């Protein structure tokens, strides 16, 4: 009754959101891309011991960094039309598989990712005016 | 490839200090080169739509 306490951890499919951030393609064109990631807790012991207290902010920072890195590495390859034509089709699945898979796994931290989507693609002001 | 090279370089640099540290990942964010003052790659993109 008085030597110990325990911590209650949510298990529902949590949702992370962000704001716009720029990018670039090989045609020197630049876009605006927004997205969101579904993440689930895989193994609870490793999660609690690693993240240090189990409040969302640090997990948010970890996933934010890693997602930005992997996506920005991927879109830098394909061409301007290839974004708009099929941005779901192999981008989302490939980046999901690469991000989910030892250390550097993003699962080693104890997090399972469900799926990744892209929400909107705009263009800068000057190019918009020209078109 | 720069992400590949910088990690081995840093790991080789940190060896003699004997700090006992392990590097999980070396992540590389955006690399905007316009120096915030030469933002005139806009015209180099706006060349196409005016010729056409």
């Amino acid at each position: 009754p008085f030597i110990e306490t325990v911590k209650m951890l949510d298990a529902r499919i949590q949702t992370m959101d962000n704001q716009a951030d720029r990018f670039v393609t090989k045609e020197k064109k630049d876009l605006i891309v927004d997205s969101y990631i579904k993440w689930r807790i895989s193994d609870f012991s490793r999660y609690y011991l690693a993240t240090g207290g189990g409040d969302i902010s640090q997990a948010e920072v970890l996933l934010k960094r890693k997602f930005s890195d992997r996506l920005r590495s991927e879109i830098g390859r394909l061409d301007v039309k290839d974004i708009v034509t099929d941005s779901r089709g192999r981008l989302t699945l490939e980046v999901r598989d690469a991000l989910n898979s030892n250390p550097n796994s993003m699962a080693a931290l104890g997090i399972e990712v469900v799926d990744v989507r892209i929400k909107q693609i705009n263009l800068p002001t000057e190019v918009s005016e020209a078109i | 490839v720069i992400r590949s090279d910088t990690q081995r370089e840093l790991e080789e640099t940190i060896r003699p200090y004997d700090m006992g540290i392990t590097l999980l990942d070396v992540n590389f964010q955006a690399a905007r080169p316009p120096e915030e003052v030469k933002a005139a790659f806009d015209d180099a993109i706006a060349a196409r739509e005016n010729e056409q």
